[PDB]
RNA sequence: AAGCGAGAAGAACCAGAAGACCAGGC
């Protein structure tokens, strides 16, 4: 099978708690440099495209 | 001065020239008083951090 | 005179130093 | 047997008392 919607509804907080889950311990700008995408995708924005 | 074998490949006025600009800057730096901390090297600071 | 027939893996040691 | 991106080193770098006296262990 596959996952219906799966590119939909995998949201990105959930990336940011795996991410800061694996980086536990690491140094912080570790955590820091593996975090920062999952925020930006989670407050991220879609262009519509030519109209 | 002194080279490998004695020989400094260069004629007698060239190495007085180059002597004595060593020495009119060693005499301007002792003029600042930081000859004693020109006397002075540690091996190396290097503790830069990742952040 | 001595020799290796077939010498595996990378080889060496780091533990010297 | 394993096998899925790159490196190398500019400059130059220790101190004496001695003497007297007293106490003390052996």
């Amino acid at each position: 099978g596959d996952n219906t919607k799966w590119n939909e509804n995998q949201n990105p907080r959930m990336f940011l708690a795996m991410i800061t889950y694996i980086t536990r311990n690491q140094p912080e700008w570790f955590r820091n440099v593996l975090s920062i995408a999952p925020i930006m995708f989670s407050n991220k924005m879609a262009r519509l495209g030519k109209g | 001065e002194m080279a490998t074998k004695a020989d400094y490949t260069l004629d007698e006025e060239s190495r007085a020239r180059i002597k004595t600009r060593l020495f009119t800057i060693r005499q301007e730096m002792a003029s600042r008083g930081l000859w004693d901390s020109f006397r002075q090297s540690e091996r190396g600071e290097e503790t830069i951090e990742e952040r | 005179a001595a020799a290796a027939a077939f010498a595996a893996a990378g080889a060496a040691a780091a533990a010297a130093a």
